DNA sequence: TCTCCACAAAAGG
DNA sequence: ATGTACAGTGACAAATTATCTGTCGTC
DNA sequence: GACGACAGATAATTTGTCACTGTACACTACGCCTTTTGTGGAGA
DNA sequence: GCATTGCTACGTCT
DNA sequence: ATGTACAGTGACTAATTATATGTCGTTG
DNA sequence: CAACGACATATAATTAGTCACTGTACACGTAGAGACGTAGCAATGC
């Protein structure tokens, strides 16, 4: 409701300079006096300086600057070619059509001689007329979320409610990334770019655990990323710590994305045997706790490194593969550095004054118990449902094992968990009540 | 003369010092001042940090223009009823000339003891800092127009000096609307408005109505320092700048907010930040640096 | 040698004002009056207007302005934090490692940490100092080649020789693309992308001949390409072609990549049988006369067509596998319409006044016969060298053989010539006295 | 006084129509001279189809300080003696410029167009359609040298007008290299030099030395319109411009190259270009938005 | 006619 | 001496409205 | 010294021209991997 | 044995 | 109300030199 | 009554740091597909 003139135009500089002249108060003599004088200021009429006075009154310091022309950014091709140069742009880069101005030119060109026009909007007009859409969809695409701020703070679900997010250990994030540093074996051959599964907590933004690996995201790397992210940390003299890592602890939730690692059955009976629900999230942009650390690893971490592979095929140098020297081990142990004594100590972006391991730490409503080693590992393994043959035997994926209190219940079906790195030996359950206990094991014979 | 016929602007530097709400030890403020000159009421005040500009004048002149309303934190008895707009302005470039144009007064380009008394003496810190900017406004504004206005001027002494500005005005003023004295307010140049409208100010998120179709525009702003908690969002045209809206703080703990108390805010934040050592971080890098090294071959 | 003061400003305008004023001759007395005016205009000393009459006679207008100071350029820190910051910034971008300048600024910290160093130069100092580097390269990826200008056009080799291009079917550039458009089945279904071979008259830049099809680059595609290049192009009503694809015969030397379709022996077949030297470019660049209608393809044509994948993955739209839609004989048919009726029918850029066609069919130095299309598809057959035993019992490729000429010729290695599209039926030669034969028809049982 | 001393530079439509090299018609010209005061001689010209402006004053003054070499083509038995600085250049933002860098007083305040338009203009075709530029120049340079230099004015002693102003001379002026005049030149502004050191001006490519450590860099132009076949290279700083180099055109068919000709070439092959027709194009692009817009999804 | 145990297909990242 | 060209652009002349700017007239 | 009619007069836009230049063409993602969910052969 | 004819894999190029 | 957060930048200030600039004294 | 060097005071032009703001990558992702020549080997008829 309000205007205000700015780059004052130095003619209409000096044009605000004859207007104060105007404004002080005067008799009707000397003001026409004046007003006849300060007409030869810039050589006008004095119906000219009459109608600045008006204008000047009525409008301000913005009468002061010539208005801008009422056909400022329209055009003179008519509205038929106007439209018909939208429309044309709008329907040709439907979908995956791509379509240039030039080409816009062209079907105008081809519908004027359809029309029999002679005068076909030229390809610079084509240009002119669609250029505000062009920086229309620039500005769209270049829209900067302003994120959450403060202590409080909650991630969407595909269920549509809001999983808030106030203790040290309330939500956990876990992601995959391919790690954009080519690897190396113990000879100096080329592997593979490693996986990089991280563990980070969503209130305090801490790295709760990471898995780094050759193998591809599955639910066994998922419970290998779980399981360093719930234990204690212990790292030797290899990794020159300055800084411990002293993060463990269960989660009470579990964000990921709708991978089938994250929504596997074994995934499942993760968070039902270490108390944690699994929880999706509607848009990847709502993991983005755990899913900006990636690009922090490699503005300061992987880039720096020997061999890189940048962030896509059009930035990937082609020294790739030929400075390819680190082996798994190596990048493993710059990675824990680089988390134990940058990202974890550094400070929270959000909040200004304490480092990520502080909050964390600050942010736990009481200190965890440490979870047994075993505890854990039973809780992550993968399970199925198997019945026992007659003298026990059961077979397990084209093996076969007895143990012991296994006949006595040849014909009922039973739980079965395994490590599926160690086939060898296998737990056999019992649901012998409402409640479910430990049958026995199954080792090889 | 009359009432609102000529105002005199001059600046001083308050002996106090002050220091932030944390207790860091700031310098000494600016006063500016408008003096009603037929009666010697005093009009407006800005106390900051700010060195005496045209920008410094402007507020003045803003406060001064608009009718005042103060807070109960002030704690104030008698009620500051002055307002109008002079048909003369004094102080100390062409930003002032431009401002006397737009709102229809000539602008010419050329009682701080009596404060500095009885009342900036008396203060703490006078020439042990602990008085903030805010407390010290606040002492300043109910001196003035409990004391000050309500004084007897030494010559003529019959009736206040709030009571001689108003009788000796021909006409009550028709009160200027607040957007009209926007152009006297501080601007921010080339702010981005981000999804949902919202843009970026001392460190805080600002929510706008009738903003979230300009996001991915670039808008400027228009705030008056001694409360930032609603600021005015501006379109620029190459010549001119159009209003939007009133774009209101979030996240705040406090209703009331100034620009001095959120650079407060920042550099305590700063600080703290710079506390964080980082030998750790250098450490790490020269290690990294020596560990690529050895695999070189 | 020379120096030239432009885009002097006003303080310089009202300066070169005073000095014209100053240059009328006149005697000492009234010369140093406006000596004196002069100080008073610019309100400053006598001595100064001396001094800048002295800069103005012995530098020109370039003395009437204030020379930059030579510290303009210079950094203030040092030296030697400037040689640390540039090398840290030369060695860390060295191979595929990219060190940005943050940090090389964090490696100053903790250089200067080691060197007890209190003052260490800044984040915003480390940038400035490398800024020229960074502008310089690239200024350096950002250089623009002149090209050819005019009618003679040589080729370089990779035998490091220059090859002529002369007239018309003179050389002939061959390469393979895999089309950006994808393409459906009847009933609709996606299948891949087409590989579009191309050859090219490089004197006239009139397309010569295509190959579209799902099959990749190999030696039959080209063989394909070759027959279509050197065949007349005779096309049916469903291309609904206005212009005349009348181009064809057989060129003298066919410059390609180091492809191994083009390198393969069967290449060298259809060279020593047509009279073909086929060559080799050192760089890419050096193909550009059948690079950039590839480019021009994309822009023109396949940019609008349903079912588009843009050439990268970041410029990829997200519905070309739902927008896909279009078959390969459909695309074939935009393909043909687009070369016959826009391509060769476009002016070649770098005459600017002739047609691509008219070019080819004007540089013809004599109007060539057209082979029968039989003899230049037993041109156009894979060879191999078999050996024939038993009166006739020839088992190439694992099936049986037997001619009728084959009795007696039946103790020396026949030449054998095939199609691989049809086994059913072979070629058999002789070699005798440098010569050849053909014997029979050697089906198969 | 003396020879050198106030000149005199005045504008002048030529009445004689010209066309190019192909035929294609052409405005009538302009002419700028400048003009000696003690002497009636003709200083220098400028003839070209830019209307007047501070460049083409700037090209005539440029032609009029510098010593004159002219080729066999133009049949002169009488050299051209002029050179030197004048005191004073009578004329009519930028011509003060040249004007302090010089030395001279250029001023913003008897013209001799009409016996050259007696004598040399009416006798041309094109009086008011077969006369290019370069031969108008060639018969206007023959007219200024052979029959304007050598009228001896009577009105003005019983000597020549060349020899005049030669006995005028206080001393022989020595000449100012041609480089510090190099401002009196036309400029192009922004210029890409691309590989190898070269630049694309006027649809030519132009190779200089020193420049192939400046590819990728932007340079200023230099150039005489008259003769294009050298221009020069200036490279850009904050407040100047320094010179770089001669840069050189390629491919030039004949020894001797104009920037009207030039032109002319350019107009030739956009013409050429334009004749081409472009009716198959648009049915092509028309049945193929018909083609795609039959087809169907995968609904 | 159930239990092991392969396949293939769909659907996410 | 020389990669290849086409979309896109900068600088500018040409065409076109549209406000502007002087005169009369009535205030 | 206020305004409006009213008619050229600038001049501020759009429109079209054309010489110059940036940059993609250089084989390249739909494939890999995983995990659940049928469906069907060997056996009990 | 000893020479053809098939494979498979590996280097290399696009 | 809210995705994340770090590298680079813009605008400003403070420190740091490099000349600009008003006398004094010699020079014709 | 104006040129030419010191000169020492004074701007002021240049750089070095501050610090709030903003753009933009993080979102599984090119080493693999395919072809061709050049070795090794094996089936195999004499």
């Amino acid at each position: 409701k309000n205007v205000i003139a700015t780059q004052l135009s130095e003619e209409a500089q000096v044009k605000l300079e004859v207007i104060q002249s105007l404004l002080e108060p005067c008799d009707r003599t000397t003001y026409g006096q004046k007003l006849r004088e300060a007409a030869e200021k810039l050589n006008v009429s004095l119906r000219t300086v009459q109608r600045l006075v008006k204008n000047w009154e009525q409008d301000g310091l913005v009468g002061l600057t010539q208005t801008s022309r009422a056909d400022k950014g329209k055009h003179r091709i008519g509205e038929f070619w106007e439209n018909f140069i939208t429309k044309t742009y709008k329907e040709g880069n439907k979908g995956s059509k791509r379509m240039t101005p030039k080409q816009v030119a062209l079907r105008v060109e081809a519908k004027a001689r359809e029309l029999k026009d002679s005068k076909p909007p030229n390809y610079k007009t084509v240009l002119r007329v669609l250029a505000p859409i062009l920086e229309k969809q620039q500005k769209a695409k270049s829209i900067r979320s302003p994120g959450w701020r403060g202590t409080t703070l909650s991630v969407k679900t595909r269920e549509g409610k809001d999983l808030s997010v106030d203790y040290s250990n309330h939500v956990w994030q876990c992601d995959h990334t391919r790690v954009d540093v080519l690897l190396v074996d113990q000879h100096g051959e080329i592997l593979s770019r490693p996986w990089l599964t991280t563990v980070i907590d969503t209130y305090s933004r801490c790295i709760m655990g990471i898995n780094l690996g050759f193998d591809a995201p599955s639910s066994g790397v998922v419970a290998l990323a779980l399981r360093h992210a719930i234990l204690p940390k212990r790292y030797g003299s290899e990794y020159k710590l300055h800084c411990e890592w002293g993060t463990y602890g269960k989660p009470e939730h579990f964000y990921t994305d709708g991978g089938k690692d994250f929504r596997s059955n074994h995934l499942s009976q993760i968070g039902a045997q270490l108390g944690f629900v699994c929880h999706l999230r509607d848009r990847p942009s709502e993991g983005g706790v755990v899913e900006r650390p990636f690009k922090t690893l490699n503005d300061q971490l992987f880039s720096t490194l020997p061999g890189y592979t940048g962030s896509n095929v059009q930035e990937r140098p082609e020294d790739a593969e030929k400075d390819a020297r680190l082996t798994l081990r190596e990048l493993e142990q710059l990675l824990v550095r680089y988390i134990v004594d940058r990202y974890n100590q550094s400070i929270d972006a959000r909040m200004g004054d304490q480092t990520r391991f502080e909050r964390w730490e600050a942010g736990l409503p009481t200190v965890p118990v440490p979870i047994p080693e075993r505890d854990l590992d039973i809780c992550l393994m993968k399970q199925s449902r198997r019945t026992v043959q007659r003298g026990g035997c059961l077979q397990f994926q084209n093996l076969m094992y007895r143990g012991e209190y296994l006949a006595g219940y040849a014909g009922e079906t039973v739980n079965l968990r395994f490590d599926p790195r160690d086939i060898t030996t296998i737990l056999v359950y019992r649901q012998e009540n409402n409640q479910e206990v430990f049958l026995t094991r199954a080792h090889a014979q | 003369d009359y009432s609102n016929h000529v105002w005199q602007c001059d600046h001083t530097r308050v002996d106090v010092l002050l220091v932030d709400q944390h207790g860091e030890i700031l310098s000494r403020p600016w006063l500016t001042t408008v003096i009603d000159t037929y009666s010697r009421c005093i009009m407006g005040i800005n106390l900051g940090f700010d060195a005496p500009s045209s920008g410094v004048v402007a507020l003045a002149l803003r406060h001064a223009i608009l009718p005042k309303r103060y807070g109960s934190e002030y704690k104030l008895h008698c009620e500051w009823g002055t307002y109008g707009k002079p048909e003369h302005f004094y102080t100390d470039s062409n930003h002032l000339s431009q401002i006397g144009a737009q709102l229809g007064f000539v602008c010419h380009l050329r009682p701080f003891k009596t404060l500095n008394d009885q009342l900036f003496s008396t203060l703490p810190g006078y020439t042990d800092a602990r008085l903030t900017l805010r407390e010290l406004e606040q002492l300043l504004v109910r001196y003035i127009v409990d004391r000050y206005n309500q004084s007897i001027d030494a010559r003529m002494g019959d009736q206040t000096r709030f009571e001689r500005w108003e009788a000796g005005l021909p006409t009550v003023p028709v009160p200027i609307p607040e957007r009209d004295l926007d152009i006297c307010l501080m601007k921010q140049s080339r702010r981005t408005v981000q999804r949902g409208g919202c843009l970026q100010f001392q460190n805080l998120m600002y929510r706008g109505e009738y903003l979230a179709g300009y996001a991915g525009e670039t808008v400027n702003l228009r705030f008056d320092p001694r409360d930032i908690t609603t600021i005015l969002v501006y379109r620029q045209e190459n010549n001119q700048e159009v209003f939007l809206t009133r774009a209101h703080a979030q996240g705040l703990e406090t209703e009331q907010l100034a620009l001095d108390e959120a650079e407060a805010a920042s550099r305590r934040l700063r600080t703290a930040g710079k506390t964080i050592s980082n030998q750790s971080l250098l450490q790490e890098v020269v290690d990294r640096d020596a560990l690529v090294a050895t695999k070189k071959s």
